[PDB]
């Protein structure tokens, strides 16, 4: 497993999401993942919380079913703007990597912002043919979201 | 004159009050700097001598801090010599504080300790003979601990904690911080709206049930003597471990949501409890920062239950995520109407319980409190 | 200050472009004053329920479709506690419904239903003197003109057809002659106070001065009875068919530039066809939204001539880039020179229809017409 | 025929952009290319209208020229931050594939700001040896263009 | 609203830092009022033709050099309806010519050409009234000293060599002695009212106690006389300092080793000139730097480094090298430039009181010894007497 | 043969470093005698050679994080950079001319997130030992302007 396999798939799930396309986030996942978004505040102090907290992928699925049914917010898109995996270690089949990332947020009346930025610390793993994320934590390098985060990252 | 209440009574609410940025600095001095006292944080996370915390009181910048003698003191985050922040630091722990600039230096009660140079260099310069250090230090603020709360009041006057909340509001607090607490996570949201919209908000009974959808897919409130605090009770997921949950209140209670005046929530929904904190930015923007907690006996299977229902919460919940958005759209839609009023006329004013589904009694409360603090009364 | 040097609109006091309190009497004054605020194309709502969220001014409108081709306005804003209602910038409803109780309204935004109005088991909910009917949104005045929807708050404004009098009517009509389609929407966002591209478009002045591109015909201007409308006719690239066209008009004008306070412009320059409307937004910045336009009969080849063409207009335009940077220059150049004045003289003080170029009597045109909404005279 | 590929030929494109060296942008396309900035909005609804709208290279070219020696604009660079790449289909010689985009403005002046985001989408041809644009459409994610358009994106 | 407490300048309110009519009144009575403003360096507009555009306050301003060799300067405003006439940060020009319609100007600014001006066609144009000579930007005055170029709107300002005095007109002959050439433009954009800024660059107080890195990586450092000049105005200042080798806890002490050149002993010298200017040397580090108000809250420092036309290779490489001390990431000036910015901050609940500047006394004269806010309060004792705030004792 | 993603895995090593604020390995990545600036478009269209940092040895760049850990004031803060992909000038087998994209964010402890420098950089690599090293590394901003000071280096 080298940078380019992970920054393919990255490239594909950052796709997913800002295509609004979100039914087919969770596929990206193992049946029993961990899913975070948090801050570096928190992980500096080893604190658990996350704004996002899922142990398995059916709780991504309910997140979205959430999204599409339930949850009111207004209209907006984002815009990831990765950059090069690093891997920690990696097998043939698993992998340890982070990944900066940056995420605009661009409302539907057309206000574009700099929305959240940190890394993924990942833990991949090969399902038959491609990468699985085992765990994707969200890193963000602020404790601050603006207004509500609607979308995960 | 878009400040103008319409009557005696808090069934309408001039728009104005959210975007005269007059009015809004009198709230500082009113509200912030008055009679009231202002949350800072956990006893718990303050827990050794010399350890500090800054935060805000409105929009003036506290330092809160632990001594040897087990005490907390908060003094305002400003140097007495030219103005600078004294401490730099979300949080750390030390001896003395010192100012960066010219390093005057502070106790932990915020008195002026040093100055550099007072008596000159080499005998050159320095201070004249009648300056004195003890005539000069940020403002110190009085501090009240209620079942690890840490308030501050910069007010002389303030009634003290137990008789500001009222005996019911104590009550609450005291069932639901009855056992040491540990934080678990912190997060901001910041809110695209006036302070005061998010208030209202969370003693809004009213919206319990219309803005947030989730239950529905997949009541009951008290208000305090002054109106300032409220108390808010209730008594096809794919994977429904979400909202599983185990009895540890011997009373059935399951949602408990509590504010006080003017800006401190503290919160339980089912087992996910959480203290809020909203302090005012701008005009029109604010800020909530979010303390999660557990208890420190958690088992490991009561602590995930803690972090799974918390999806409820936060910026991202099932829940809040529609309280942080709901304000802006206030803030939005009478954008051409700083002239007139909103309509609080839902339910009656009384003495005791209300049905929360179908009253805005809380909300008007709210406005009472705050006419009285403001001298906007009639 | 804002000193109007006297009566002529000879001379405009720098002022008016930086003033926040004049500003906010704009709002009073013109926006939800007598004029007529341009909404959208019926054709851009065709079906009953067909809605758009738009401006006028800083006050955020519905435009909707409702049945036997009845098009109605109102406040995007909700009689309750004032939240936008519409969060959408289109779509298609039976009902709207405030998110945040759950008031619902009528396509006309009459008050339909209110969350609990009668309370819930006879507890709590509205006071017996509380009527759906007498809470509502303001309603707008709704007045179509071959195809363009506007609104007005004002019961006491001139018909849409006084309103543009006869001059600009026929300038419309001939343009909007039969049926059209958007085949594209952008907005460009400006660096100035409206006030600088309203007078930059009714500014003939700088055609051939600012715009170097159109080199490398008989001019005019026509202006309306009140100054505030006004109309501009004019009758070594490598791939030359970006300037190639068909005749489309009986009439040889290749260019007519049409605008109608306080916002609207109808562009006609060669094929290229398209609506502007422009929105203040704070004391130094304004919105322009363009939507480009076809006829629903274009053929394929005609079709493309309009999308070659486009290149002249809107945020790249050949033309257009330098008519949304220009009142940034004006903004900046000014910043020391609030107390100083705008020379206005090309043409003398003459305010009405005239031929050539060197004039500028449809800017002063926008002056009269903008100091008489604003009670500025002197 | 990959993403690193297509990934080197963005970099020159935006090094070419972003280093004023203008003259050389057309050279990116086939002689019958289609070029055109739109957003989501107007891509949504098949709206076929563009901030820019070219049917050949030597519609490029001219707008260069117009940029050189015509038109007035404060000056003002461009910083692309391109994402990696995502093929739909590709041969040895032709490839449908769309590139994330930021694009940052920073005034001659100083001050810089997020002025346009979205993904290109693209159509490859090979033109003996050298990958060429038979086809870019750069889809705004916002509705809103800050003052003015004048470089490409 | 805006209450000195008294007569002396030994308490500031901490109103005047937020206060925008205030802010609005120092635009008339400092920046377009009796003072000069640092426009450019003389050097860097040498040929005719040769401008730069830059601002007095929030004036937008034309710094140009004309056939005839000397420098004229006027306000950046068209006289027509308003448009910057030079959009360029610099560049070279015969006339210049507003984009918007074509009016034309001189490299005086004066207006000389209107298109159009009496119709095409024998219809519109200007009534007879319209006079070209009546109608144009505001013109400053300028004055050269030692290459520096100064503006002021004022036709009562003294002369640039009385208006700096004595004391501070030597210092800067003593720098700006010989032909310089630019090596370096930055700005930093502070996060602060300017004056915060302008308080602190005076600041001889903070000097050893903000700044560590001298003291952090000090081990044989030989021992200085510091010392304060302030002009009689109060307006202007120079703070200044003056084995066998100097020690360092760095692995390369080259970033602090250089060579004699002022026949001086003084290695530190800071010089300020109401409302804006600073010119340094620090070793062999030369710099001016140019202040700017943006809003209540913000400014912009524009540094322009400096080395001497004469200089060799070897002693060019040392001012490269010396010059991480200063700028924005300044093992001094880095500090610098955050310090107001806490003042601003730590002041937010606090626009009713008042800032304490007591050390050195209660006057704004000379001094020696860095423990003294004498060219503090001097700023303010300049400051008070453009604005007329001045009290009765 | 140096390639563009041999310099993309190195560059990201180097944005790990210092978004991560393990900047004592920074000047690790440099040789001992390299150069290292921080400049903007305008100094280097004008040919003029002053740096915001400006560093002809490997330990010029350890004294500046030792003044950045022992000496220097400021208010806590992160970068986050966004790194494009390299394209190469020169190249053989041991050397390369290169430039890279760059986008840094800085993120206030506050909470505050914004655009800090834009620019790419323009490089001379070596190797040593196996992967490549720095021989010489000039961040030329797209900005002229500095928001507040600058601590870490790009
Ligand atoms: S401002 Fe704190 S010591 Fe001077
Ligand atoms: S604000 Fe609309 S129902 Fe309450
Ligand atoms: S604004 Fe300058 S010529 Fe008209
Ligand atoms: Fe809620
Ligand atoms: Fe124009
Ligand atoms: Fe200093």
């Amino acid at each position: 497993i080298h940078e380019i396999q992970i920054a393919a798939f990255n490239a594909a799930y950052a796709k997913t999401i800002d295509s609004d396309v979100m039914e087919q986030w969770p596929t990206f996942f193992t049946k029993d993942c961990h899913y975070r978004v948090t801050n570096v505040d928190n992980h500096a102090e080893g604190l658990a919380a996350g704004i996002v907290w899922a142990d398995s992928q059916d709780m991504l699925t309910d997140r979205i079913s959430a999204l599409r049914e339930a949850n009111i917010y207004e209209r907006h898109r984002y815009r990831h703007i990765l950059g090069l995996p690093s891997i920690q270690s990696a097998d043939a089949t698993q992998a340890s990597a982070s990944t900066p990332f940056l995420v605009l947020r661009i409302m539907h009346t057309g206000e574009t912002e700099v929305f959240a930025s940190g890394e993924y610390h990942d833990k991949f793993t090969t399902i038959d043919g491609k990468l699985r994320l085992q765990e994707r934590v969200a890193v963000c390098d602020s404790t601050v979201t603006d207004t509500l985060m609607s979308l995960p990252l | 004159s878009i400040i103008q209440w319409h009557g005696a009574t808090n069934t309408r609410v001039p728009f104005g009050i959210y975007t005269d940025t007059a009015n809004a600095d009198q709230e500082q001095q009113r509200i912030y700097r008055g009679e009231v006292w202002n949350y800072l944080c956990l006893e718990s996370e303050i827990p050794e001598a010399g350890d500090f915390r800054t935060t805000f009181a409105g929009e003036t910048p506290i330092v809160v801090v632990r001594d040897a003698d087990q005490e907390i003191y908060a003094f305002e985050n400003r140097c007495a010599h030219r103005g600078a922040l004294i401490a730099l630091e979300k949080s750390g722990r030390t001896d003395s504080f010192q100012c960066v600039y010219h390093a005057w230096s502070y106790n932990r009660q915020g008195d002026l300790t040093g100055v550099a140079f007072e008596k000159g260099v080499k005998g050159q310069g320095g201070m004249p003979a009648s300056f004195c250090k003890e005539e000069h230090g940020p403002r110190k603020l009085r501090v009240a601990v209620f079942c690890g709360l840490v308030f501050g009041s910069f007010s002389e006057d303030v009634p003290s904690i137990e008789d500001y909340l009222g005996p019911e509001i104590c009550e609450r607090i005291e069932r639901v911080l009855h056992k040491p607490v540990e934080v678990i996570g912190r997060f901001t949201q910041k809110l695209p709206n006036n302070w005061k919209l998010y208030f209202e908000n969370v003693k809004d009974s009213y919206h319990a049930s219309l803005l947030h959808m989730f239950f529905t897919t997949f009541g009951g409130v008290i208000v305090d003597e002054s109106g300032g605090h409220h108390v808010s009770y209730s008594m096809r997921l794919k994977d429904p471990s979400l909202l599983e949950g185990f009895e540890e209140f011997e009373d059935g209670v399951t949602l408990q949501i509590l504010s006080v005046f003017p800006g401190f929530v503290l919160q339980q929904i089912q087992n996910s409890i959480a203290v809020r904190q909203l302090l005012p930015k701008s005009i029109s923007s604010s800020e909530l920062n979010w303390t999660y907690l557990g208890y420190a006996d958690d088992s490991a299977e009561q602590r995930k239950v803690r972090l799974k229902q918390a999806n409820l919460i936060g910026p991202a919940g099932f829940i809040s995520m529609e309280d942080g958005a709901v304000g802006g759209f206030v803030q939005r839609g009478i954008a051409g109407a700083a002239n007139l009023d909103a309509v609080i006329e839902m339910g009656g004013d009384h003495e005791g319980s209300s049905e929360g589904r179908a009253t805005e009694t809380s909300v008007r409360g709210f406005w009472k409190a705050y006419r009285k603090h403001m001298g906007q009364e009639m």
